């Protein structure tokens, strides 16, 4: 067990999929999924069972499996 | 309508 992919579900709908490794920080994934929406990242926050991933959180420390999804949603305001 | 999009992140 190596790389997994995973879908990063946009709010519109749309999906952009990562294939990454068990232990990089998913910082590296919410960082270019902002880049390619044009938003800050501190706009945003990217929620996996609807539990907010950290930029230190790693696939294999959360449980992440092959085809998983990540949400993406506007952060709160005031968040 | 919108391809499909995989990116490899590098570790």
């Amino acid at each position: 067990g190596e790389y997994i992919k995973l879908k990063v579900i946009g709010q519109d709908s749309s999906e952009i999929h990562f294939k990454v490794k068990m232990t990089t920080h998913l910082k590296k994934l919410k960082e270019s999924y902002a880049q390619r929406q044009g938003v800050p990242m501190n706009s945003l926050r990217f929620l996996f069972e609807g539990q907010r991933i950290a930029d230190n959180h790693t696939p294999k420390e959360l449980g992440m499996e092959e085809e998983d999804v990540i949400e993406v949603y506007q952060e709160q305001t005031g968040g | 309508e919108a391809e499909e999009r995989i990116i490899v992140l590098s570790d």
